[PDB]
């Protein structure tokens, strides 16, 4: 089975947050629990009744044929929790297995046919993922900031102006909030078109229909790869500056052994009448006091914080004298991509890269040395070697459209030149509903 | 009436080409070209002059202005005091400033109420245009034609570029156009007439 | 492909003169490309040939 | 003379819509 | 997606290789007839070609459409080729080497990361067979993996100038090539060759098996010999005109001996050391495939 | 004179010139034209231009440029001439010999 | 202490012929061609381990000298310069090195010059206190005697 | 002391601390452990740090 293929399943909290209220609002019976005594025909009856391919989990060991039915019709099982999930299924294959799941986002549009009750997409989830865990006080701050950008007076908002208790502050957080009638008991009643007004059935994140329309475009812009230019991680490595392209990441050579960085690895140790910052190498446990003579290591550094200066310096020394490759995944940076004539207006010490604050954005520059003309045949030889340490871990130049608009040999293309993408130029056409479209490819 | 929209002409996009040239390169062979063709193809052939080392597609800084609190100078939106630690000053160059930035992009696009009105427009007489452009042009165009690489066809000295672009445009899957084009909304009234450009 | 004529912008050039004995240490190493000549005064090609 | 880099980005020219008093059609 | 014909892609008229000959079209074989050799005292001896390193360059994802055909053909034949050892292109080649990649190698000689239905492309099985070996060009510069730049040209000599008896013996006298020729005959030849879609010839070289492969090797021997001819001129220690009667006969001493000449000259295309690394690696790989 | 075609008011002239140019035996041209020496290097690139120039002078400029093209003098020739005029076992260390 | 040559090295007599300016990646390089295989090595980093023996050192280009010493540093060449004559003063650790000899002069001086090398005798060096945190540096010696 | 974890130069200390912290029986924390709000105002009243 392919990675898309398998048995879809989501945690209850996810189900409750999203699919359930939509089920209530669309007037369908609550989807059935699956005891494992459950017949596949029962599940089909339920998926008929709910107009959604969902079932809630109930109790241990789902029977085989019902499970095969869950797989064939892409029914979304809703697990109370993910612990020991495989025990819940009777896999005759014994092929179902923990850590064989593929976690992924799933748009609500994919499971609901009722288009009116769906506004956003995978995009907003993907953007919430970039966001820090948010205190309610931080949320209020964010809101008030957005307000001041838009010039509104948000004073006393989310507050109580009591005469005797003074001003008080309630939380402004209300993800997926709905207007619902409550019982005098204070508990919520399920929305009833019979008495509650129709405008109330589904608050659309409290936005105008137009703002939702634009919101879709914007979510498409924000999740677009070209705009995403806050790069993560740097690979430190000691090579001659050969490759012209900015997006270069040197390959790790065949003999290297990956080693997760940990404070445990480096230790002060006596060696030849002094206290070398010895590094013991985990495959063999051999201790190497000198930066030189250490085995080729591809040391990943997940967390720069708490690294000793003697140790940061020792790692970089090992990068040079023993040719270590040192990925440093904790760095977030923006990259300007300088042309050869503008050189390197900014310069960075290894010490700064090994000791930047964990949240601050570094600003690296990278040469695109492609537009650099051949040396005169009589220029004096360069005895010494140009050398380079810092590299991107993933591609930069995601924003690039064109490159090297100059001829090579007056006809032949330069290696590394890039023509603009074809999609820049398809002044397509409107769809019958006024959406933009690319021109049809082939026919019809 | 409520001013529900901001009527404007020759609209800003959310994205703009931005280019770096190594200025020592310059083709010896100057390209005298038609006057009317240079007022269409022109802003492009200047934006992608010989020696452009790189052409990027950035957020339009002129649109996502400092008025929205965004700074696009470092290549990502960066908004100053949205997501912040409380009880301490946030510090400079925070990475959260990027996430805040996307919100202010997402916000600013959510509320772009611009409504295009047709701006000043030329109707070149056609014999006055080289055929590659005349095939692209559709009757009329705004004088601020703006930039598009498809315009570089049969104009840029840089041969591989012209060969590859002509190679793209001659495929069925892509077909560039400019200015007035027929649309389902043509002739529709709303005080004035709707048109498609 | 043409041989360059205008004076090009070369990377900065460290000249770590190397003696009989020395204490190499690599804190404050430059990370951007940086040429590393060993001898002082390499401009030895002085006899120009018209 | 020394080699030199330069940069350019397409300018905004968006303007509030003109208030013409003349009309195109009858 | 193009189906590969049982005779290989080279059987298609779409991929025909044809150099100009004082401006007229000609099959490579009928240009190679014009070649004539004067033997000298030195004797080329083909050492066994070392088996190529198994280590492919990492299959890193890269932005854009890598133009791998133009890259390779320029690095071998194009005048003043540049950045021939830059790694990204061969990283995408290694990406083509993978068993179920989304990358496709179009007949254009470009690699597209999309499925791209609009552009015709070689059968992925074939290009995986081809990338699995030719992506190794990406380690052409890395010192651990560098090809012999000197002894390998012996093989070039043997496959070019070598008489069938000399190819049997595995040794031939070092030869001085010559031919009746036009002005910039060598540059023009290299231009005629750099426009060749040699990805077809190589993909057929790697994917074809058994009798189909062998028949391909006899059918396409003269093409390979022409590419060998262009390289051999790039590394010929010296190249000159000789005025016999009214005719001018171009001469290249010597076939099969890489001079490691790097400085450019009027007569022929010229390898910088990086192009020597590349071409030597290309030869090690291509001859290892050619001999099986 | 071939330029006068469809320009000179003088009709017999335009008729006779158009009559010559439309015959196979003559065919006028101007500016950049492909030639066997295209792409050839000699510091810069050689190219062919179809000039308005007498065939004698054009012939001489051709033989000059081709003289320089075939001359093939290099730095090694200079270090050899240098070595001859310098004290025995003097050492030269110039550019690439080629 | 005269350091032994590591097992993988190959002896190569110096000759002016082994070094030459050559175009590489858009730059002229003091290429070294290794006589066992003939392969050119445009940069000091890649070169095969070489126990170079410079019998003469006269006539040698200063770029070639900077390149060989760079090769010692980068490719770990072991280069033995036979021409050099020198006095050598052994030093106590307390004394330190009062004065140094740059490789620039060892590689580019007239044959008759008498260098004066220094050598610390480390036998009486103080042992560090058991607890004190390590220093960041690493001491290095580039030039060695061939004879006791 | 638990804050010295992965933050002190003294290795054995940070090992022993990391060990005690990786025991099931012990678990350090710092900050707002709990929050009781009013049943009517809905504002927070008694926090537990």
């Amino acid at each position: 089975d392919d990675l898309d293929e398998g048995i879809r399943m989501t945690t209850y909290d996810q189900y409750l947050s999203h699919i359930r209220e939509r089920l209530h609002i669309t007037n369908v019976p609550d989807p059935i629990y699956i005891t494992g005594a459950s017949t596949p025909d029962q599940i089909a009856a339920s998926v008929q009744a709910t107009h959604v391919a969902v079932v809630l989990y109930q109790s241990g060991v789902i029977n085989g044929p019902a499970s095969t039915y869950l797989r064939e019709n892409e029914v979304l099982v809703v697990m109370p929790d993910y612990y020991d999930v495989v025990s819940r299924f009777a896999n005759a294959n014994l092929q179902m297995n923990n850590n064989r799941y593929h976690e992924s986002v799933l748009e609500i549009a994919d499971i609901f046919d009722q288009a009116d009750f769906i506004q956003t997409s995978d995009a907003v989830r993907q953007l919430r993922a970039l966001m820090p865990t948010l205190s309610t006080s931080q949320i209020r701050h964010a809101i008030e900031r957005i307000a001041q950008i838009t010039d509104v007076d948000s004073t006393d908002y989310g507050k109580l102006t009591l005469r005797f208790l003074g001003t008080l502050t309630r939380s402004l957080k209300m993800q997926n909030a709905q207007i619902r009638r409550i019982r005098p008991d204070g508990t919520v009643l399920r929305y009833d078109d019979q008495i509650d007004i129709e405008a109330f059935r589904w608050s659309r994140y409290f936005l105008d229909e137009l703002q939702l329309r634009r919101l879709s475009v914007g979510l498409r812009l924000i999740t677009n790869p070209r705009i995403a230019r806050r790069f993560n991680g740097v690979r430190i490595m000691y090579l001659t500056d050969d490759d012209p392209d900015p997006d270069f990441v040197p390959d790790v050579p065949e003999g290297y052994v990956a080693v997760q960085y940990a404070h445990r690895l480096f230790s002060s140790s006596l060696a030849n009448k002094r206290n070398r910052v010895t590094y013991t190498h985990p495959p063999t446990g051999m201790a190497y006091p000198s930066p030189t003579g250490r085995p080729h290591v591809h040391m990943t550094i997940n967390e720069r914080a708490g690294m000793s200066k003697l140790v940061a310096d020792n790692i970089i020394a090992s990068v040079i004298k023993s040719n270590w490759v040192v990925d440093i995944l904790d760095i977030e940076y923006t990259a300007e991509v300088m042309t050869p004539s503008e050189g390197y207006t900014q310069h960075v010490d290894a010490e700064s890269i090994m000791t930047a604050p964990k949240g601050k954005l570094f600003h690296l520059q990278f040469m695109d040395g492609l537009l650099r003309p051949e040396p005169s045949a009589f220029d004096p030889p360069a005895s010494g070697e140009d050398m380079r340490l810092i590299y991107p871990l993933q591609p930069i130049s995601v924003a690039r459209s064109m490159r090297a608009i100059v001829n090579h040999n007056e006809v032949d293309r330069p290696r590394g030149a890039v023509a603009p993408s074809s999609y820049e130029m398809d002044t397509g056409t409107l769809s019958r509903n006024g959406d933009l479209l690319y021109s049809p490819v082939a026919n019809g | 009436l409520s001013d529900d929209f901001k009527q404007i002409s020759d609209p800003k996009g959310y994205l703009t080409y931005s280019v770096k040239y190594e200025d020592q390169f310059t083709k010896k062979d100057k390209l005298r070209a038609s006057e009317a063709d240079d007022r269409i193809v022109g802003p492009t052939v200047n934006l992608f002059k010989y020696g452009a080392a790189v052409v990027n597609i950035d957020l339009n800084r002129d649109f996502f202005d400092t008025a929205t609190g965004i700074d696009l100078t470092k290549g990502i939106p960066l908004v100053q005091d949205l997501l912040v630690p409380i009880g301490v000053t946030a510090g400079a160059e925070q990475s959260a400033e990027y996430v805040s930035g996307l919100l202010m992009v997402l916000f600013k696009v959510m509320t772009d109420n611009r409504l295009v009105i047709v701006g000043e427009t030329t109707t070149p007489m056609s014999n006055t245009l080289s055929t590659v452009v005349n095939n692209v042009l559709r009757t009329t165009y705004h004088n601020n034609v703006g930039v598009n690489p498809a315009l570089l066809r049969d104009f840029t000295q840089v041969n591989w570029l012209n060969r590859d672009i002509t190679n793209m445009l001659q495929q069925a899957g892509t077909k560039y156009g400019l200015g007035l084009t027929e649309t389902r909304l043509d002739y529709v009234r709303l005080v004035k007439t709707i048109v498609g450009h | 492909d043409d041989v360059g004529i205008m004076q090009q912008k070369k990377p900065p050039t460290v000249v770590q003169s190397r003696t009989d004995v020395f204490n190499e240490q690599f804190a404050n190493e430059a990370l951007h490309p940086t040429t590393k000549v060993i001898f002082n005064g390499l401009d030895v090609n002085t006899e120009v040939q018209p | 003379k020394i080699a030199t880099a330069s940069s350019a980005r397409q300018a905004d020219v968006e303007k509030p819509a003109d208030v013409t008093f003349t009309i195109e059609n009858v | 997606m193009l189906q590969q014909p049982t005779g290989g892609y080279t059987t298609l008229e779409q991929f025909a290789f044809t150099i100009r000959n004082d401006g007229t079209n000609a099959t490579p074989t009928q240009f190679l007839q014009l070649l004539s050799y004067e033997a000298t005292e030195n004797e080329l001896v083909k050492k066994t070609i070392p088996t190529p390193e198994t280590h492919l360059p990492s299959a890193r994802n890269v932005p854009g459409n890598v133009y791998i055909e133009d890259a390779i053909t320029q690095a071998l034949f194009g005048i003043s080729a540049q950045n021939v050892n830059a790694h990204g292109y061969f990283s995408r080649l290694s990406a083509l080497a993978l068993p179920n990649t989304s990358a496709r190698l179009g007949l254009d000689g470009v690699i597209y990361n999309s499925e791209t239905i609009n552009i015709p492309f070689y059968d992925p099985a074939a290009v995986a067979n081809f990338a699995a070996t030719y992506a190794k060009l990406g380690n052409a510069s890395t010192p651990r993996y560098r090809a012999d730049m000197i002894d390998i040209y012996a093989h070039v000599g043997l496959e070019l100038a070598g008489t069938d008896a000399e190819r049997a013996a595995g040794v031939m006298p070092v030869k001085r090539a010559k031919f009746d020729s036009w002005e910039g005959s060598l540059i023009s030849l290299s231009r005629d060759v750099v426009n060749w879609k040699i990805l077809a010839f190589l993909i057929d070289l790697c994917s074809l098996e058994g009798e189909a492969l062998r028949a391909f090797k006899t059918r396409n021997r003269d093409v390979f010999r022409m590419m060998l001819f262009i390289m051999s001129t790039a590394v010929a220690a010296n190249v000159v005109n000789r005025k016999v009667t009214k005719r001018v006969d171009r001469v290249l001493e010597y076939i099969g001996v890489n001079s490691m000449r790097t400085a450019g000259r009027t007569a022929t295309i010229t390898y910088d050391l990086s192009r020597h690394e590349f071409a030597a690696k290309f030869l090690q790989l291509t001859f290892t495939r050619w001999n099986a | 004179p071939a330029l006068l075609r469809d320009f000179t008011q003088v009709n017999w002239l335009n008729r006779d010139i158009t009559n010559m140019l439309q015959q196979a035996g003559t065919k006028y041209g101007l500016g950049l034209t492909e030639t066997r020496l295209d792409y050839v290097r000699l510091v810069k690139t050689i190219v062919g231009h179809a000039l308005n120039i007498d065939h004698f002078a054009a012939s001489v400029l051709n033989i000059n440029l081709r003289a320089l093209m075939e001359a093939n003098v290099t730095a090694d020739d200079r270090i050899k001439a240098l070595q001859a005029h310098s004290m025995i076992s003097t050492q030269f260390h110039g550019p690439n010999q080629g």
